[PDB]
RNA sequence: GGACAUGGGUUAGUCGAUCCUAAGAGAUAGGGAAGCUCCGUAUGAAAGGCACGAUUUUUCGUGCCUAUCGAAAGGGAAUCCGGUUAAUAUUCCGGAACCAGAAGGUGGAAUCAACACGGCAACGUAAAUGAAGUUGGAGACGUCGGCGGGAGCCCUGG
RNA sequence: GAGUUCAGCGGCUGAAUCCGGUGCGCUCUCGACGGCCCUUGAAAAUCCAACGGAAGUG
RNA sequence: GUGAAUUACUUAAUCAAUGAAGCGGAAUUUCUAGCGUUAAAGUUUCGCGAACUGAUCCGCGUUGA
């Protein structure tokens, strides 16, 4: 276990980090 | 005998001079951040919007889904400053500036650039100094009754947002424009309206009220609603005329 | 007293802006050549780079090396923190002809770079480590 | 004193009637008059445009929204105690 | 276009190959300028004593093309 | 003596910026400049930088790299005090993220 | 799986032409060569003074030749390599070009072996 | 004689056009209209790119997000002097420069502490790598009123 | 060495082109400010810089 | 055009927004004018290698009147 690898998790709230790429299938502009 | 000054504002020479628009004042569009909670922008500057009353304000704001900043033109409400926070959305506080829907504000709070419906970013209260009051809710129903600048009352969509507190630049209509200069300018930043001539001083050919050895109408000036476009000049449809003395 | 060595500061002008530093000695009450409340610091200038379970051996090292520098600073020009960095063999290497003579300038650098290089090994004040975003 | 009673308005001459002289020239001591800034203290703000309220002082250069011819108005004002106080009560 | 204080640094410009003629001026107060014509500049020295000029002159290479006042 | 345009723009527009020289002939006679270049002014104040030159936009490809720019964060893009700003408001509100998710976490 | 709200038109293999027979039975000889180019050189007093004067030979030349193929042809035409073209648009609507020829050689010569001096 | 006749005459990498966009014109997508054509200008369009990979069942997988025309007075890369002709010149001639782009070469700097140091600082230095993505700035702006500096002309003492 | 003025020779040879003052002066520009507006006074091409850190005997 | 005992429904058509970005079901971010992207931890296989989750599933009618 190296103490470099440090955990630095992303809050994907409204208004927090950017949102992550997700399935918009239902949403696209067929 | 020929088509009068009104049948001939159709466009062309009557157009909007928008040469020097500082962008068209609108809300942000409703996504699911404004739904669900609030995202919060920086006031990064306050301009004069030419043939506006209003300053503009232009609020920058994150984008939730992509790398980049959205900067969104406001109308600018009394007390707003460079750098000051705006909260726009459900959750947003009940702050001058903020933005939330009218089913979240209590009855009696001051609004400004209500929508009409959920979605078209800005409809009723804009003009400097007016403002929307909130009257009452119909939470069975889901709508919001308002009362409007003209005095008014509408019922909205509980959905609908509305910026806390009044327009900025109220009492502009306070002062005289002293002169036909301050007129001339006060209207070439806004479409061909300026200067108006009576259809008296006209000629039958060129408007109903024209003709004649003297300068009078010659007939009743309130016209019916279903007159044809070149007949419905003067007092259109009205219900009451004179003074309340 | 708030500017104590050891204590981990941020330096607000200058090249280096934004970058923190330990406080390696406080002359608060001025010298001839600087007589303002200048103090002594140092810090990292190239922070080492971010690290994955799943680099190699070799990157791991190439990108765990960090550049530092040595700086005396106005203290007006410097931001205390709270964070306070304990500076083993740090003690004493530093005098005004340290900086006088470049050659221990020089190995204060190096003996600075090697300290810095074994704690982030250790793992040890990942905060003072870690590049400030502005 | 130059004049006693026109003031400000005394560029505008004999023109445009007196009592509409009269409120311009309230509305215009209002106008051009120095404010006090909210933010630095400093009496440094002045009318940009109509609405636009820019302090210069070395530091604060922040621009507010107001009223057309003052900083602050009756209304603005009335509205943010009603919803200072709406806010607490909810 | 480009005054040099330099002497050597003449002399190397002069035996640069963009070098392709020198010129020599003689002016009423009594001072030698040597101009050195190059491809993209003018070099040109201004030297105050005759014998500092005349040692100068004699240590361009023989191939440069030298030319006397105008 | 007087001097005409030396192009074929009349009109003394913004372009047509001229200079009167007097030649080695002896001779008074328009020069055409053109306008003058503009210091770099910081994002967030607004306050010309101080370090660079005033050229023209194309005028600024032919400098050195640090001719354009001043060795610090942010330099040459934002002023000192901007940038000072920006790094004490930066820590301040990251060591407040940090209490308030201590506070917030038990 | 699409992480964009968008739907762009995918890309398709796109052959290039392989016709079965040509368009043109032959192709057409360089309709501008060395000899279209020069037509004649100009031989007016002011003619003759820039070839004394300036090194510089003048030729009536056809309307689409520029400045690279005027070069071309006298260096072919002639064997003679020019330094400088300059060209005009006479008022009768011909093209006028002053050959600048290398200070090797000079337009005298050349002219005599032309032979319109 | 600006008439008449015969000849001659206008030379540009740097001056303009060309490039850019303005108001505005305007095809395409689409919808009208018996039609001529009309409306439309990112619209109810499948409107185009970019990088990775021993080569992937040797039949390609994996990610990443707007025409055009329209200004010889607007924006804008870079040229000056002297001279020359019967008539051309910032264009020719003599001299002296400049800008844009391209390629490798010499010299110098940095580099195994990979990506220079100095100054408390504002910042400086002959150099001092920086993809994608983001952002800032210049271009880029009214009007009047004095005040200060400069250049040319004017005035003036030898 | 050019341009200009002047004195000589039959194209050539001599000289001189020097040293200073001034201003509510005019023309253009530049700098620091001031006032005005219910009037707040173009765009784009182009160019630069920054945050970020992909990547890397030679 | 579909129902129910006078009312409901939405696929016809009408309208409005957008970059057709998080709709319907179930399982279970607010003392500051700062920066926020090119996933890292975790879990399995063979060095910024892959795969799974980080970032739940289901439906698919872009959402709202």
């Amino acid at each position: 276990k190296n103490p470099l690898f440090v955990s630095r998790p992303r809050s994907f709230g409204i208004g927090q980090d950017i949102q992550p790429k997700r399935d918009l299938s239902r949403f696209v502009k067929w | 005998g020929r088509v009068i000054r009104a049948q001939r504002k159709s466009g062309g020479i009557f157009q909007a001079h928008t040469r020097l628009r500082k962008g068209a004042a609108q809300l942000r569009t409703l996504d699911f951040a404004e739904r669900h909670g609030y995202i919060r922008g920086v006031v990064q500057k306050i301009i004069h919007d030419p043939g506006r009353g209003a300053p503009l304000a232009k609020v920058a704001f994150r984008n939730p889904y992509h790398y980049r900043t959205d900067v969104e033109t406001f109308v600018a409400t009394e007390g707003m400053y460079t750098g000051q926070f705006v909260y726009c959305g459900k959750n947003a506080a009940l702050t001058v500036g903020n933005v939330l829907p009218v089913g979240e504000m209590p009855e009696g709070t001051i609004i400004s650039n209500v929508e009409e419906k959920a979605g078209d970013r800005g409809a009723l209260g804009r003009s400097s100094g007016n403002y929307v009051i909130i009257v009452g809710h119909d939470v069975d129903t889901g709508k919001t009754r308002v009362k409007l600048p003209s005095g008014a009352k509408k019922v909205v969509p509980s959905s609908a947002r509305g910026v806390v507190g009044i327009v900025a630049g109220g009492g502009r209509i306070d002062k005289p424009l002293l002169k036909a200069g301050r007129a001339f300018h006060k209207y070439r930043v806004k479409r061909n309206c300026w200067p108006r001539t009576r259809g008296v001083a006209m000629n039958p050919v060129d408007h109903p009220h024209g003709g004649g050895n003297h300068q009078h109408v010659g007939h009743s000036t309130t016209v019916p609603r279903q007159s044809a476009p070149g007949q419905k000049v003067g007092l259109i449809a009205a219900r009451r005329t004179g003074l309340l003395r | 007293k708030i500017l104590k060595p050891g204590k981990v500061a941020l330096i607000t002008r200058g090249r280096f802006a934004g970058k923190k530093v330990v406080i390696l000695q406080a002359i608060d009450q001025g010298s001839k050549s600087h007589p303002f409340g200048h103090a002594v610091v140092a810090g990292v200038e190239r922070y080492p780079l971010k690290v994955t379970k799943s680099m190699g051996a070799k990157r791991i090292a190439r990108r765990s090396r960090v550049k530092p520098f040595i700086k005396v600073v106005n203290y007006n020009h410097l931001m205390p923190t709270r964070y306070a960095l304990e500076l083993d063999n740090l003690k004493g290497l530093i005098t005004a002809d340290t900086f006088k003579e470049p050659t221990q300038r020089s190995a204060a650098r190096k003996t600075v770079k090697k300290t810095f290089e074994e704690k982030y090994q250790s793992g040890k004040s990942a905060w003072f480590f870690t590049p400030l975003r502005f | 004193k130059r004049t006693k009673k026109v003031g400000v308005t005394g560029k505008y001459g004999v023109r445009y009637g007196a009592s509409l002289r009269r409120d311009v020239r309230k509305i215009e001591v209002q106008q051009h008059s120095r404010y006090q800034c909210p933010f630095c203290g400093r009496n440094t703000v002045k009318r940009t445009a109509a609405g636009i309220w820019c302090c210069n002082g070395k530091g604060c250069k922040k621009v507010l929204a107001g009223g057309a011819w003052t900083v602050t108005t009756a209304a603005a004002t009335s509205a943010r105690s009603t919803i200072r106080r709406l806010r607490e009560m909810v | 276009p480009r005054q040099i204080s330099d002497i050597k640094q003449f002399l190397e410009i002069a035996r640069r190959k963009d070098a392709t003629s020198a010129r020599i001026k003689k002016n009423t107060n009594k001072d030698v300028k040597f101009k050195l014509r190059c491809s993209k500049y003018l070099y040109t020295l201004v030297v105050a004593d005759a014998k500092k000029a005349e040692k100068l002159r004699q240590s361009l290479p023989p191939d440069l093309t030298v030319t006397e006042v105008g | 003596q007087r001097v005409t345009y030396r192009r074929r723009l009349a009109y003394n527009t913004r372009s047509n910026r001229t200079r009167i020289i007097k030649t080695p002939g002896n001779n008074i006679r328009y020069l055409h400049i053109k306008k003058l270049g503009t210091i770099p002014r910081c994002g967030d104040t607004g306050v010309p930088l101080q370090g660079i030159p005033a050229l023209r936009p194309r005028e600024f490809a032919r400098l050195s790299h640090n001719k354009k720019t001043v060795q610090r964060a942010y330099g040459g893009c934002l002023s000192a005090n901007a940038v000072k700003d920006r790094i004490v408001r930066a820590f301040l509100i990251e060591e407040q993220k940090i209490v308030k998710q201590k506070l917030k976490q038990l | 799986v699409r992480t964009s709200t968008t739907f762009r038109r995918p890309k398709t293999l796109q052959l290039s032409r392989k016709p079965k027979y040509a368009r043109k039975s032959v192709a057409h000889a360089p309709r501008l060569d060395e000899y279209k180019i020069i037509v004649n050189p100009i031989n007016s007093e002011s003619a003759m003074k820039k070839i004394e004067d300036d090194n510089t030979l003048v030729f009536h030349v056809h309307l689409k030749a520029n400045k690279f193929t005027i070069k071309e042809a006298v260096r072919k035409l002639y064997s003679v390599e020019p330094v400088k073209i300059n060209t005009l648009i006479r008022p009768n609507g011909t093209k006028k070009a002053f050959v600048k020829l290398s200070a090797d050689a000079d337009a005298l010569d050349v002219a005599n072996r032309i032979g319109f001096l």
